[PDB]
């Protein structure tokens, strides 16, 4: 006597959060100039 | 002023330490990062339990342009034969079959070979090639109708002129000499080898006179006049006192004689053509003879720090690991040590007497295909820790608390054989950013 | 039951306040690395959404 | 783009290098109605351009 | 704190509301410079 298997929607996450991975210093991109040599974007580890 | 948030503003050459073994406290930052490319926290402040102290930056002064005094140590346990520096990816063509072709001449095919990855001496690695070059004749070649005395490529360390009397052009005691001069190749013409894909030519010493010109394959038609001679039949010369070249050996194994009456063999050799042919047009004009040199040449490592250092000139500060700005080019700490002996040709018989194995010595009666003798100058590659200096080079002002160290090889990827990385950075004042 | 936890002694210069809540260790990634083993669980982490 | 210093910004002109690292962790890019184990089943995100 | 009993190993999530300010400006064409602040856990 077979009963139906259980559903599982597989979306993305809410507002795609994580597809950009922020909040980890090291492997995070920059917003610098072409030659500014100091990025305007670093972040600290405990800030989500 | 060298400012920090928690402590008082200290002065004028502090010292920041970029260690590796501290990283086990930050057990979440570097999982897929190797031991060379890692991340550590600079601060080493036991008050803050430095899982949380990875954010407290070390703010240098912004009024005077700083400058570091870089020092580092590096000890890398790296095997002499690896899969990383491409010591076991070469091509060596062989004479596969000659039975069922019905075209006369046999068929050839380029075979890619591998080596069991470890750390081996030069007396063994050349004789470990005979675990690679046999296992695609013992696997593929023997099953398709070709005799055992027709194996194309065998590396060798011996000479074939030591009894060559030009009265006769044979070897008068009837045995080839057992000393090891240089590692050359011993070949059947038609099925050459390759080293352009590999770095294994650095191991032997059979490299190229004009090294940059792309494509280096010592094909087996370029060796002209370097025919290995035959044997004077000392079993019949001494039993008659007439001159006979030895055609077949003692187990129905023949050589390759051009006709049977010529006192040369079709088996050629590189060292027999490098120094016993024409010195202007031969292989001597586009190859050269070098040292034994088991180390294969140390490819330099690029010591790099992405965020500690304002970059050297013409470097992008990008985050790609193959584009980090190099802040120092130190030597690879793999170091050559030449251990000499004299009994090593007889120690071959000693190392055979403790095993009773012909496993490592196939074909003991074919005098060409004898196991190549041990050189008297053996070389091994140990690994000395190198405390080195990289002078003085500029500094990013606000150094982050977490910090990446990256060691990068000549192929511009991270080394997997670095297993003790340690950088020491000491700031100082270079110039004045304000007037 | 208890969490005998205390911050290291340092400046508290004019902040706004605490905000404490909870989550499961299985249901929360290790984001400090570039990639995450020990994170078999998948879906609607309390740490982000 | 959710990062606060580049959420809003008024770019006065120039050429700006804009490095970025994306995520291919299929384990935590796909929310589930179940909270199962992804990446052991065989889901795989890929990136064309 | 002291909390209830559970089943899973859990983590005690604290969200200190502690002033994050960025002060960016550009004096040139392609020279952008960021100044940060967070004032405990200081960084600049």
């Amino acid at each position: 006597q077979a009963a139906p298997n259980r559903p599982n929607y597989i979306g993305f996450r809410d507002n795609f959060i994580g597809l950009m991975y922020y909040n980890s210093t090291g492997n995070m991109g920059v917003l610098a100039g072409q030659a500014s040599q100091l990025n305007a974007v670093v972040d600290l580890q405990d800030r989500n | 002023s060298i400012r920090y948030s928690e402590l008082a503003p200290l002065y004028d050459t502090t010292r920041v330490y970029l260690v590796d073994n501290k990283s086990a406290d930050i057990a979440s930052l570097n999982y897929q990062n190797d031991h060379s490319n890692f991340q550590t926290t600079v601060v080493q402040n036991n008050d803050f339990t430095p899982a949380e102290a990875g954010t407290q930056t070390i703010n240098f002064d912004e009024r005077s342009r700083w400058g570091a005094d870089l020092k580092t140590i590096l000890r890398t346990n790296m095997p002499n034969i690896n899969e990383f520096m491409s010591t076991n990816k070469f091509k060596a063509r062989l004479m596969v079959e000659k039975k069922n072709k019905e075209t006369g001449l046999p068929r050839y095919e380029w075979f890619e070979f591998t080596l069991p990855e470890g750390n081996y001496s030069e007396t063994m690695t050349i004789d470990l090639m005979n675990n690679a070059i046999v296992d695609n004749y013992l696997e593929v070649g023997r099953q398709n109708g070709v005799l055992e005395s027709d194996i194309g490529v065998k590396f060798d360390t011996r000479n074939f002129r030591l009894g060559w009397d030009p009265v006769t052009k044979l070897v008068m005691p009837g045995v080839y000499t057992n000393e090891a001069f240089h590692p050359d190749i011993v070949l059947l013409p038609g099925c050459g080898v390759d080293f352009t894909q590999s770095r294994l030519s650095n191991l032997l010493g059979i490299r190229k006179r004009l090294p940059f010109q792309e494509g280096f394959q010592i094909m087996y038609e370029d060796l002209e006049g370097g025919n290995i001679p035959a044997l004077l039949d000392v079993a019949k010369y001494e039993a008659s006192i007439v001159i006979e070249p030895v055609a077949k050996d003692s187990k129905n194994r023949s050589y390759n004689l051009l006709p049977n009456d010529q006192n040369n063999t079709a088996y050629r050799s590189w060292f027999l053509a490098y120094n016993y042919g024409d010195p202007k047009k031969g292989v001597q004009s586009w190859t050269l003879l070098t040292t034994a040199d088991v180390t294969c040449g140390s490819q330099q490592v690029y010591w790099s720090l992405p965020d500690m250092m304002q970059d050297p000139v013409t470097f992008r500060p990008s985050t790609q690991v193959s584009n980090y700005p190099v802040v120092g080019v130190e030597l690879l700490p793999v170091h050559a040590k030449s251990f000499y002996n004299e009994q090593a040709v007889y120690s071959q018989l000693i190392r055979q007497s403790t095993a009773l194995t012909h496993v490592f010595n196939r074909f003991p009666e074919n005098q060409i295909l004898v196991r190549p003798p041990a050189p008297t100058i053996t070389t091994v590659s140990e690994n000395v820790p190198a405390l080195t200096d990289h002078g003085t080079l500029p500094l990013r002002s606000s150094i982050s608390g977490v910090q990446r160290v990256t060691i990068t090889d000549a192929r511009r990827r991270t080394c997997p054989y670095v297993h003790k990385a340690l950088g020491i950075v000491a700031p100082k004042v270079l110039s004045s950013r304000t007037f | 039951t208890s969490v005998p936890i205390s911050i290291p002694s340092r400046n508290w210069a004019a902040f706004r306040g605490w905000s404490f809540t909870r989550l499961k260790t299985k249901e929360t990634p290790s984001l400090g690395s570039g990639f995450d083993p020990y994170f078999t669980y998948s879906g609607s982490v309390p740490y982000l959404d | 783009q959710k990062f606060f210093a580049i959420k809003n910004l008024l770019l006065l002109p120039g050429s700006y290098t804009y490095e970025w690292n994306f995520r291919k962790d299929v384990n935590m890019i796909l929310q589930s109605s179940l909270g199962n184990d992804l990446r052991v089943d065989g889901a795989s995100v890929r990136f064309d351009s | 704190f002291e909390v209830d009993p559970m089943d899973e190993p859990t983590l005690l999530y604290v969200l200190f509301e502690v002033f994050d300010v960025v002060r960016i400006h550009q004096p040139h064409r392609g020279v952008i410079e960021a100044v940060y602040l967070r004032t405990p856990f200081s960084a600049g």
